[PDB]
């Protein structure tokens, strides 16, 4: 294969800024790579989105939640394509 | 008459376009720099009954607001009210004293607004050894102040100064130098930081090696540097380096690990060194003493601080130069 | 790199030694404003409508000189080209760019001195300042070419010396004037300075014109004709480079030594002697220090002394001996009653090749930093260091960029440049840009717009928020309501949106008209970010959809907004008021359940309004007669409720 | 036929091989040199010679012999360093 | 030319029609977002249907 | 009716169509504009609102048809104009009347905020002349006329606040700001003249000319990124690249077009974008400032496109660019030209770009609005 991930289309957010924060906040995990954990990721997300405003987002809190979850599966499938590679190499 | 006998305080606007002088004459004069030049007395009026000590101005991002203090046990808050606006003709702009926080039974020793990025507060210190910290819950009333905090300093207040915050984990703090000169009290400057965990100030530090009557304290602009720098003008020239090592996650405002360093020491004024002022980056020093002399300072290739110039207020300044080595 | 102690940055005021007042200042964005305050003494001020005097103290005076801003503009322009190039290549291409841009800069330089000569010839009072500027810029150009050649090209022996002679001549045009003055004399040969001009030509490597004049001298003097022919033959057989695929220094020095031997043999034979001028010339050719030092007038400079010494004794020089020869030249040209000069020390350090001391020296001498920054970036491309930096903070580049940029920021158009300087600051120019854009007193919205795009390219959200809030407040102060509106929607702060939305609401109460209605109609999904604008939009929506009589969707929108419980107390007034046409329905299609929830919410809001006034009372002046309307309207309601229910029950028939 | 394919690759391929032979690694230098020698031993069209002449690679190579001189002058000293410099000069 | 037109028409018709995109809302903002979605859907369906009908005719 | 562009037929000869400024603003793009009619029976100033194509969130859709909100009489023809702010418009009249109108988005009408019934007369004979060019720099407003005098007004003034006189009558074509306090103009002979707004008196303060290549100059604008960088469009279609704040000799003259240059403007949210019109009715898209992203097909000068970072190439010595000030021939100053559209309607005389939005008016009494292929 030569698969690639689907681009994120973030509406509340600036993908450049998210990826900056991602590169800054990813950490060495016990699988041999520097990647931020999903839990840390998501509640950093909630913290930062709460850091600004809060007037009428109350109704859009769903949309915030599904978009957070969707970015979660994005990173999940990033990992999912990743792990295969090294065992491909060993094989 | 007014301001013609002595000047008790002079204040400028943010970014610099406006000025004002208050004196022991009980009146205030407000001056405006035309962008075409020349300084013009735009208004003047009485605000209090004692020798008007200080005036400090709320941010232009928060209106043309003056805060004045004196030997009056009281502190007045004047607002600029525009007569007419919206195109044709601008009516006489007038000063409305929004409120006077009367919280004092001694000399009102300093008044100072907060940095805005956490919200704008206001701190007033009195010769009672007490400081009062108000914020405006009302983001629309200019006469509203709720007193969030007060600290009993146990030392008569003389100068207070805010701690710049430029981080998502930095919480602000207050440094206080005391005009006390008793030669049995060791350390005239105290440090109190808002311990977020308790949701209230806890004393972060108090620094020894101080025994002089404190006249001026100067914070470093926060910037990305974790370490902070302080300049002190009491009767000497002191400069200190403060590296934050690490703090307890629940007692951060209570206990602080600061690598504290008496880094620059200059006694060259030979009088009561009243004042220190820094660059907008806090990177060039101007120091004023009681002898009418001011020394200018740059830190060298090795960060070493040096008097780059001497100006006499009781004599003629040293000459300008651009040809050294 | 040594300690740098200096003195004040402005002209001392004699009145300070005349009055003894205190002095105060003001940190601007690029200037320090100085004023006289009354302390260290009392009484006798000057304040009625003006300051006693305000001074704009500025260490960077050079920016306020007329042609110098031309210099600085074209300088950063070439700087832009330089960095656009500098991120891409290295090696031979880098060298070629560096050498030719060195000529570009020096070209702009002597162009500037040309226009400033036109300045000095026109004005005599400022001719002195122009002369000082000429001298300093000429020194800048001289050291400029010097450092270029000895690093940027770093050429081997040979072309080194030719470029040395070219640079000597470019700074030394005395010989042409001397020759013109000699040609002025009625008898050129008898002139004392005739032979001096001949020596000037031969020093400048102008053997063609030297032999042209020597032909005239030979024709004039029969005895000296042989002398001149021998000298011309020697100059024609000057040994040159020897390249058989690679230039050979060995044959070069061998044939030069043989040429020296031939000159000595000519002098001994007498075809090259017997005349004071010719004997002196031969002694100089073989190298004669005391004759050169007597000729110190025609050289006038120790670097010319050095180049003459090398040309006449060591045409192939190495840096290992350049320092010895420079020391000798300095000592011998200063052996008299001549004291050293700052530029003399500068050139001595440059010959010492110590980057640290020389950058120190130019930092001290240079009133400002364009020159030092330019040489710095050039030597950075040259990579002479061992990973050195300021060790005071950041690199030398960032230091000079900051100081120069702030000096620019002092000016209403010159601010822009620092942006471009820090376009190459990887982590810090962002924050410097911050510092300065909260030092600026914005009064020009178009300048604000330029700053807006500037921030746009790097996505600084927070600065945008701050500036938009500030300018919106300026707009509202001028009661520029739509402008404040614009700044607010830029800021994305629904708080202010709602705050001035209240302005809209109460002015609609006062005047009965939709305000900025055109702006209102077309805002998009941002309505879901501000409830007060949500209210206003749904209000116009209702006015419309009722005006075309879609009562069903009218009721839908109304029920939605009441169960949203929208608008403040003085405006649930209007929420209540809205139900009247629905009462006016003489024909209905709504469900019995619909009527239920309708009236449900009607008295629900009724009790809620009773309590919003006061938790057990009402105090609004409108309520009483409004309560009367309440009874009559609910009367009509209940009668229509009987009507609707009988219709609906008959609808089941 | 393969010579024709070489010339079909033209400038880019031989650019690559020239840069790899000039600044590559010892083993790879030997591999490239052997490839070139066997290719030249059968070439009759000399595109390679023409291009290397045009590009001035000969200039940088001959100027590198100045560095060869200095390194070998170091190598003549007692306890010479490893023979890799000798192999380089040999290649 | 007829076969080319048939292929274009067949791909266009086999392309499913535009969808109004509504799922029962629980909040007023959700109704408003539905309003937006139906604006977009009414334009997109109208233009797509017009081109579709031109093609089939 | 739109294809890649709003096409509005108003049956009025279009002179002015400028955005009541909305670009770089709010969270909403421009949709409100001000119009000025010329050679129409009612010489008028109108406010107009354009709606977005298709249907969007809560904006009442619309496939097109921008509509007038309000109109007001303007005596004489309507030549030059600038938005003093979003709410104030500054307009010149052939009768010597310069009017600032306070227009309203709240009630949709224009009100006479200020009217200078008399202004701009050449000194030496005191002859009246029409206000040739206008540019607003709040609070200052700088105007010039074919008299050759310069008038600096303020919004609220009724008098000529500052007047730079002249004894040499000159017909100018366009004006721009070098600084906050400095103005530059093109001249009908290819001259660029500078005056100090703080220095007043007859005869031009300084005059400069195109060297070698000489064509009359019809338009001038300071570059947004560099006001000292100045672009002037001429009668031939030759383009001059300048680095001028005291300069005299042009450091780029590139014979680009073969038709007169009405106006070229910098994209404000992208000064690397420039938009260009010609008399024939053709239009051109420029994407470059000192670099190149588009090609160009009739521009002078050397060099196309840009070198990439990262060195994977044969060992090369490349030379820096030559001293442009040492020559007077077409050289660097490239800004690219793309014929996105040859002439399609009657002669286009006015174009404007605000943010990523563009509008233009033609002699066909038509308004054409574009939003893409440069955004």
């Amino acid at each position: 294969s030569n698969e690639i991930p689907e681009p994120l289309q973030l509406d509340f957010f600036d993908r450049s800024q998210i990826e900056q924060v991602i590169a800054n906040c990813e950490h060495k995990n016990r699988r041999g790579q520097t990647v931020c954990n999903v839990k840390l990721l998501h509640r950093v997300l909630v913290a930062e989105v709460n850091a600004l405003q809060g007037m009428a987002a109350i109704g859009q809190r769903p949309l915030l939640m599904e978009e957070i979850n969707t970015i979660l599966q994005y990173v999940v499938e990033r990992n999912k394509l990743l792990q295969c590679l090294h065992a491909k190499r060993h094989a | 008459a007014d301001h013609k006998d002595l000047i008790h305080d002079v204040s400028f606007d943010f970014h610099g376009r406006r000025m004002a002088t208050c004196s022991s004459d009980q009146s205030v004069k407000v001056w405006d720099k035309s962008e075409n030049g020349n300084w013009h007395c735009t208004a003047s009026w009485k605000t209090h009954s004692g020798s008007v000590w200080r005036v400090t101005w709320a941010h232009p991002e928060f209106g043309q607001v003056l805060a004045s203090c004196s030997f009056d046990r009281t502190a007045a808050v004047w607002e600029e009210i525009v007569g007419e606006s919206n195109d044709k003709l601008r009516g006489q702009s007038h000063w409305v004293k929004r409120t006077t926080l009367v919280d004092s039974r001694t000399s009102v020793t300093d008044v100072k607004f907060a940095p805005k990025h956490m919200g704008l507060m206001l701190a007033t210190c009195s010769a009672d050894g007490v400081v009062r910290i108000y914020e405006a819950p009302d983001v629309m009333n200019l006469s509203q102040w709720s007193l969030q905090h007060e600290i009993s300093c146990k030392l008569s207040c003389s100068c207070i100064s805010w701690n710049p915050s430029s981080s998502r984990a930095h919480s602000p703090m207050i440094a206080v130098g005391s005009d006390d000169s008793s030669p049995n009290i060791m350390g005239k400057v105290q440090i109190y930081e808002y311990n977020e965990n308790t949701r209230k100030y806890a004393k972060a530090e108090t620094l020894m090696s101080v025994s002089d009557p404190v006249h001026d304290i100067a914070f470093a602009p926060n910037l990305g540097r974790s370490f902070h720098i302080l300049a002190v003008a009491t009767k000497d020239v002191r400069i200190f380096t403060m590296k934050p090592l690490r703090k307890e996650l629940s007692s951060s405002g209570g206990v602080t690990k600061f690598e504290i360093h008496t880094v620059a020491q200059f006694d060259n004024h030979n009088s009561q060194v009243w004042r220190v002022s820094w660059n907008i980056t806090g990177t060039v020093l101007a120091s004023s003493g009681d002898d009418g002399t001011v020394r200018l300072w740059k830190a060298n290739y090795m960060d070493n601080w040096k008097c780059i110039g001497v100006l006499k207020g009781d004599g003629n300044p040293v000459g300008n130069s651009y040809q050294g080595f | 790199m040594e300690e740098l102690d200096v003195d004040p940055a402005e002209t001392p005021i004699p009145g300070l030694g005349q009055q003894n007042r205190h002095i105060g200042f003001s940190w601007g964005p690029g200037d320090l404003l100085l004023y006289e305050t009354l302390y260290q003494k009392q009484g006798n001020s000057e304040t009625a409508a003006r300051c006693p005097f305000m001074y704009l103290v500025r260490s960077d005076e050079d920016i306020y000189s007329p042609v110098l801003r031309k210099l600085f503009n074209e300088s950063h322009s070439i700087f832009v080209g330089l960095q656009k190039s500098a991120e891409e290549a290295s090696g031979k291409s880098r060298k070629a760019q560096l050498v030719q841009v060195s000529r570009n800069y020096r070209s702009v330089l002597r162009a500037c001195m040309e226009e400033m000569h036109t300045l000095s010839e026109s004005t005599r009072e400022t001719a002195q300042k122009y002369i000082s500027q000429i001298s300093i810029l000429s020194a800048m150009e001289l050291s400029w070419n010097l450092c270029e050649i000895l690093f940027i090209e770093s050429a081997p022996a040979g072309p080194l010396l030719i470029l040395l002679l070219e640079w000597v001549r470019l700074h030394v045009c005395e010989v042409d004037n001397i020759v013109q003055d000699v040609l002025r004399s009625e008898k050129p040969t008898e002139h004392e300075k005739f032979w001096d001009g001949v020596t000037g030509y031969v020093l400048q490597g102008r053997m063609n014109e030297a032999r042209q004049l020597l032909a005239k001298e030979a024709s004039t003097s029969a005895s000296a004709r042989s002398m001149c022919r021998v000298l011309d033959d020697l100059l024609k057989k000057m040994p040159m480079l020897h390249t058989g695929g690679t230039q050979t220094l060995t044959e070069f020095e061998l044939k030069w030594q043989h040429w020296r031997e031939e000159c000595e043999r000519h002098l001994q034979n007498g075809t090259f002697s017997s005349n004071v001028h010719m004997e002196a010339v031969c002694r100089v050719l073989l190298g004669d220090e005391e004759v050169l030092l007597e000729k110190r007038d025609l050289m006038t400079t120790w670097y010319h002394f050095l180049v003459s010494r090398l040309l006449f004794k060591h045409p192939t020089v190495k840096p290992t001996e350049l320092h010895f020869y420079a020391q000798s030249s300095l000592d011998m040209f200063l052996a008299g009653d001549s004291c050293p000069e700052p530029l003399d020390n500068i050139l001595l350090a440059a010959f010492e090749f110590d980057i640290h001391q020389v950058i120190k020296e130019f930092s001290i001498v240079s009133s400002n930093w364009w020159f030092v920054a330019h040489l710095t970036d050039l030597l950075d491309h040259c990579q002479l260091f061992q990973a050195h930096n300021l060790y005071f903070g950041a690199n030398m580049r960032e230091f000079l960029l900051l100081d120069y940029a702030s000096g620019l920021f002092s000016h209403h158009s010159l601010w822009q440049l620092g942006v471009d300087y820090f376009d190459y600051c990887p982590n810090l120019g962002r924050e410097y840009l911050k510092l300065h854009m909260e030092r600026i007193p914005l009064s020009t919205e178009k300048k604000a717009l330029k700053a807006l795009r500037i921030c746009e390219q790097r996505q600084m959200t927070e600065q945008v928020r701050s500036i938009c809030k500030t300018m919106a407040m300026q707009s509202l102060c001028n009661r520029r309501l739509g402008s404040a509106l614009s700044w607010s929607i830029r800021a994305k702060d629904a708080a202010f949106a709602t705050l001035i939305s209240d302005r809209f609401l109460k002015e609609y109460c006062e005047r009965g008209n939709f305000t900025d209605l055109d702006l209102i109609d077309n805002l998009g999904s941002a309505m879901l970010l501000s409830d007060r604008l949500t209210f206003l939009g749904k209000y116009r929506e209702f006015h419309r959809m009722y005006s075309q009589e879609q009562f069903s969707e009218a009721a839908s929108l109304l029920l939605s907004l009441m169960t949203a419980r929208i608008a403040p107390c003085s405006f649930w007034l209007t929420l209540l008021l809205d139900a009247l046409p629905l009462l006016e329905q003489k024909q209905v299609i709504f469900s019995a359940e619909q009527t239920y929830e309708l009236m449900r919410c009607l008295e629900d809001r009724m009790a809620a309004k009773l309590e919003s006034t006061s938790p057990d009372e009402i105090q609004k002046q409108d309520s009483s007669i409004d309560n009367t309307k309440v009874e009559m309207l609910r009367l009509a309601l209940a009668r229509n409720l009987a009507r609707a229910i009988v219709t609906e029950g008959a609808l089941q028939e | 036929d393969n010579l024709s394919i070489f010339e079909s690759y033209g400038t880019a391929l031989m650019e690559v091989v020239c840069r790899d032979a000039c600044d590559g690694h010892d083993i790879g230098r030997m591999l490239a040199l052997a490839l070139l020698d066997r290719i030249v031993s059968v070439d009759r069209q000399q595109q390679w010679l023409l291009y290397l002449s045009n590009s001035g690679y000969l200039k940088v190579l001959v100027d590198s012999l100045a560095e060869d001189d200095v390194v070998l002058r170091n190598l003549l000293t007692p306890q010479p360093p490893l023979l890799k410099a000798l192999y380089i000069y040999e290649s | 030319e007829s076969h080319e037109a048939f292929n274009e028409w067949f791909k266009h018709i086999n392309s499913p029609p535009q969808k109004p995109t509504l799922v029962g809302q629980a909040s007023f903002t959700e109704k408003v977002a539905h309003e937006h979605k139906e604006k977009k859907y009414e334009m997109d369906f109208g233009i797509w249907k017009g081109h579709l009908d031109a093609l089939t005719s | 009716m739109a294809d890649k562009f709003a096409a509005k037929f108003v049956s009025h000869k279009i002179s002015r169509t400028r955005w009541r400024p909305v670009s770089a603003s709010s969270l909403q793009q421009p949709d409100v504009f001000a119009t000025g009619s010329w050679d129409n029976e009612e010489n008028k100033v109108c406010v107009w609102a354009t709606s977005d194509f298709g249907a969007t969130s809560l904006d009442e859709e619309y496939q097109g048809d921008p509509k007038q909100l309000c109109d007001i009489k303007h005596p004489g023809d309507v030549m030059d104009m600038q938005f003093l702010d979003k709410e104030r418009i500054v307009t010149g009249s052939s009768t010597g009347t310069v009017t600032i109108f306070r227009h309203h988005e709240n009630n949709q009408t224009l009100s006479v905020n200020q009217r200078w019934e008399q202004a701009h007369y050449h000194v030496g004979s005191n002859m009246r002349a029409p206000c040739t060019a206008i540019v607003c720099s709040s609070p200052e407003i700088v105007s010039v006329g074919e008299d050759g005098r310069i008038n600096c007004f303020r919004a609220e003034s009724r008098d000529v606040l500052r007047t730079i006189d002249d004894a040499d009558s000159s017909t100018m074509h366009g004006v721009t700001f070098l600084r906050t306090t400095e103005i530059l103009t093109v001249n009908s002979v290819g001259q660029l003249k500078l005056w100090d707004l703080r220095k007043q008196g007859n005869d031009p303060t300084q005059i400069f000319s195109v060297t070698g290549e000489r064509v009359p100059l019809h338009c001038v604008d300071r570059h947004p990124n560099q006001q000292h960088v100045v672009a002037t469009g001429g009668q031939d279609g030759m383009l001059c690249i300048w680095d001028v704040r005291h300069g005299k000799m042009p450091m780029s003259l590139l014979n680009a077009h073969e038709a007169e240059m009405w106006e070229v403007h910098f994209h404000p949210s992208n000064p690397d974008h420039l938009f260009t019109c010609s008399e024939d009715g053709s239009l051109w898209h420029w994407d470059a400032s000192a670099d190149s992203e588009k090609p160009t097909f009739l521009l002078g000068g050397r060099s196309t496109f840009n070198i990439s970072r990262s060195s994977i190439a044969p060992p090369n010595a490349n030379q820096s660019l030559a001293c442009a000030w040492l020559s007077t021939d077409p050289t660097k100053g490239q800004l690219e030209i793309t014929n996105l559209l040859p002439s399609s309607t009657l002669s286009v005389n006015s174009l404007d770009v605000l943010g990523q939005n563009l509008v233009c008016g033609t002699d066909a009494e038509a308004i054409y609005v574009t939003r893409r292929l440069f955004s």
